[PDB]
């Protein structure tokens, strides 16, 4: 029902630097919508479904997309993890209890739970893997893939309502997973060494070749968009769970200027998550617009996305925490780009 | 005989003999009367490790008595088309051509050892014939001994008519003095 | 009042000698803390979030010490796992929701307090991948326990039985986020040195433009760990998403021959006065040499293993004294110098 | 023909030439008359135990007529340069640059055997040309000539002016005579 425009408005004042994956995203539940409001198709062709696969690198939001999506969605949101997840029987955990935390959501109402949507976080940590000698059974990995492989088939998945008690009672409340919007987004870290495999060219050795160096050779962005299914089987995934899922959202690293309003822009920025603590002493912090460019570039380079920020405020920050407090006469603390080098000392003001 | 060394390498054991080890080093000997075969083995490695890696470093130990022009500019416009800089060090001695490449290399990377000798000269030849091919040969061999003078002003960094005094007859110049003319930038004495 | 992180690093001075970087990465996280928890997030239009503390170090090197010295002056309740124990969820080993149930213990089951609390996980490198690669086996110790902690740390409701998990319907699991729960991750990463000299050392050829060290002038573990950063901890085995949940990163230096001396003398539970209160409690004095410490601790840093290295000198040179001392009589002092730790003579004895 | 011997090591046997099983010892070789090619060798060989490991001490026998001199130097600035100290043991016998290479051995490491045969002599050379040319060649061999007493005095010890009247013409010095000059340091005459 909501309009692409207005998902991906809600999304932008969340996220940053992602307008390329927030357009799939809109597009692809507003479309699942649509065919749930048409009877029988409409029309002899039948409609693809719409599974999502939230693929991209750490801190790259997520886990933020889901779950700010789920507020402007009126329907009931759901949140797993595939590592939680393992085979049937077993100490760890069973898949079918996912249909049922939809419920609870829901209060046990099969008509709202059909129009639900489901976030599997982590799909990647259950990629299939071979048989170890000393483990006596691996549980999690393709077994627990052929349970939510079932649910995308679509079947009707019998639940306890009002957490009914150890007697059977037969009640049993049929919800079909047809219907149930399936999303599932993980890091698939080291995926990005088999598709270089397949696409990298190669560098030439004569006069006329193509040589190419390190600094330009290529990077998780702009190679993750050429995913095909034959390097995710290599991962570890099963086909079928592949073809299962047509739609793709990949993300890309985020940029020096995407990172820049993170800093500042949100309202529990980082930057205004210190200004709070600092306050709470009786002192007052000022980040200097220079600033930001340092720290975003030395974020990027440790490669954890916007946790990579915090890494770098603290270290700055860590003499002058300390002393601040035994401190007097320090009414005032000023950072600048030279403070995040570190050839400088953060500036006091008295 | 040449012996053959041992790696130790992820994949195991490899077997290599003591110049291909030192190529996988990215280093290159120039060794002899320089001539077209051995120009073209020279010329095939600086390929070979610019694929490699186009950042690092190429090295270049010149030990040689000089020898053919042509096939010296094969190697000095392969040093200068690509990418990595060629360090050229000096080892016993470096006449004409090895002269000429050794102060070819890249400004700042050129060494020498503490006893070398340098020995910097015009270019001989001789043709046999009718008056009117002398003319065209005698024309031909001028123009190579200007080319060079001039290639060797603007890496040396001395004037052109300086170079034109010096090298009219065979000039011999020890390793300090080659830093002071600008054949070379500094002297390997000691490992640091 | 709120101590100030000075007060913090006070006490951890009289126990722990040298560590001057991990005391303030550990007295500002526990003073942040602390702030945290005296002014709840109820004014405050932003919710003020954690940093995860990864002490880095040597063996021997005081990581542990630190942690066990913190809770004698931790008001918050604070509690010691160990990573060997943890294994992912549905294998026989150990669950990483126990770590929370071992919290919960020691506030007597009180979600409030438990919620606000203190975790400290050591051994943290043990459950270290082998290579950068993701595994070629199911791993139930080793990245398994990774991806089971990322949900952990971050924060997330975590299930534990309220008293007994008997007699309860579905056990009556106890709901406390883990949103709030500081996480210090302190482990003895053997080899990282190296993986870091990879990138950090160049030219490492067999011509006169390579880079010969010759093992002496090369950067030691203390040196190279300082360097560290989240490239190198990925090709070492960990995680990236469980990197990026550790922001904060503190490496911790070699114990030096003169931080080794002090360490004999100054702790308040030092070396020298373990032995000195076993020959107290016997009717003897047990006197050592200023020389005689300093020959203790050059064989010390020769056995590599840091500060345990000094207990194994000191038994050695006391090792035929102390047979021999109950049955003695006339024993009233013992005098050590730096011949007996040279072995050169035996100890006076006084009469 | 080079014989082949085998090596037993963990990973499992393998088989080396005699000259690459000493190789991995430690133990270079210089045997014949010296010249660029053979010297080139033994640099590599050089730099490539530097590497392996740089505190090791480096063995060189010496069994040569002697040779170029340019080749030689580039053996000797290698030898000053890399951190090893190379341990120069003579057999059979060690003529001039055999010997100045002998000589030049770390201090304290210089052997010879009981029965060889060691000889120093000043440079030999020739030119042929015009007097002006004649005139530039000759002031070269008589630099090489004071370089090479210089560098002599310095190892043996003994004063400039010794060198150069002991240097004149051809002189044979036994084992011991050659331990008294200072050009070697003992004598191995059996295994202890
Ligand atoms: N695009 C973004 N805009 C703003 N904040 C972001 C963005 N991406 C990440 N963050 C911040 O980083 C935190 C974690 O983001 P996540 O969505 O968990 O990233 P991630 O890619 O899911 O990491 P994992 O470990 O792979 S699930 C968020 O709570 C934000 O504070
Ligand atoms: N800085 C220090 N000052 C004083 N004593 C120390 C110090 N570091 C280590 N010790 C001594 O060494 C003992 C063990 O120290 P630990 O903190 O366990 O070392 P470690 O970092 O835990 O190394 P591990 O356990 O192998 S990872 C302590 O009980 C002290 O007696
Ligand atoms: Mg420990």
């Amino acid at each position: 029902l909501p309009t692409p425009h207005e998902i991906r408005n809600h999304l932008d004042d969340y996220v940053i630097g992602q307008e390329q994956a927030k357009k799939v995203l809109a597009v692809a539940v507003y479309n699942h919508y649509k065919r749930l409001r048409n009877g029988d198709t409409s029309n002899g062709v039948e409609l693809g479904k719409s599974n999502i696969l939230l693929i991209g690198p750490t801190g790259s939001g997520k886990t933020l997309l889901a779950e700010t999506l789920a507020r402007l969605l009126d329907v009931p949101f759901t949140m797993a993890d595939a590592t939680t997840l393992t085979e049937a029987g077993y100490v760890g955990e069973d898949v079918e209890n996912i249909i049922q935390k939809l419920l609870q959501k829901c209060d046990y109402d099969v008509q709202k739970a059909q129009r639900g949507i489901v976030y599997i976080d982590e799909i990647d940590k259950i990629s299939r893997k071979s048989d170890n000698p000393s483990i006596t059974r691996d549980v999690s990995g393709e077994g627990v893939q052929q349970a939510l492989l079932k649910l995308i088939e679509g079947t009707v998945a019998a639940v306890p309502p009002q957490g009914g008690r150890k007697h059977p009672q037969q009640e049993f409340l049929q919800v079909d997973t047809s219907k149930i919007l399936f999303i599932c987004g993980g890091a698939f870290a080291g995926l990005d060494k088999v598709i270089s495999h397949r696409v990298e060219t190669g560098s030439g050795i004569g006069f006329g070749a193509t040589v190419k160096a390190k600094s330009d050779k290529a990077s998780e962005g702009e190679l993750l968009a050429q995913v095909e299914p034959e390097d995710l089987i290599k991962f570890g995934l099963i086909p079928e769970f592949i073809g299962r899922l047509p739609v793709v959202a990949t993300l890309n690293e985020l940029s020096e200027e995407a990172l820049i309003q993170i800093l500042k822009e949100p309202k529990n920025a980082l930057t205004k998550q210190y200004q709070a603590l600092f306050n709470l002493e009786g002192v007052d912090l000022e980040f200097r617009d220079e600033a930001l460019d340092a720290i975003a570039k030395k974020a990027m380079a440790r490669k954890t996305g916007a946790r990579g920020l915090r890494s770098i405020v603290e270290a700055a920050l860590l003499d002058t925490m300390y002393d601040l407090p035994s401190m007097e006469d320090v009414e005032k603390v000023v950072i600048d780009e030279s403070v995040i080098d570190g050839q400088s000392e953060p500036l006091l003001i008295y | 005989l040449v012996p053959m060394v041992i790696e130790q390498t992820s994949r195991g054991e490899r077997s290599f003999d003591i110049y291909s080890r030192l190529l996988k080093e990215r280093v290159i000997f120039l060794t002899g009367q320089v001539e077209d075969h051995m120009a073209n083995l020279i010329v095939a490695q600086m390929l070979f490790l610019e694929a490699e890696n186009p950042e690092k470093d190429i090295y270049l130990y010149i030990n040689s008595p000089g020898g053919v022009i042509t096939a010296g500019m094969s190697i000095y416009d392969t040093m200068q088309f690509i990418k990595p800089d060629v360090s050229t060090i000096c080892m016993g001695q470096a006449a004409s051509m090895g002269a000429f490449l050794l102060t070819a290399g890249a400004k700042g990377k050129r060494f020498c050892l503490p006893n070398s000798r340098v020995m910097i000269h015009q270019p001989l030849g001789g043709y046999q014939g009718q008056a009117t091919d002398i003319e065209i040969h005698a024309r031909e061999i001028l123009k190579v001994k200007g080319r060079m003078n001039e290639l060797m002003a603007l890496h040396t960094g001395q004037s052109l008519e300086q170079i034109e005094r010096d090298t009219e007859r065979d000039r011999f110049l020890s390793a300090p003095e080659a830093v002071e003319y600008g054949l070379v930038d500094s002297i390997l004495t000691h490992r640091n």
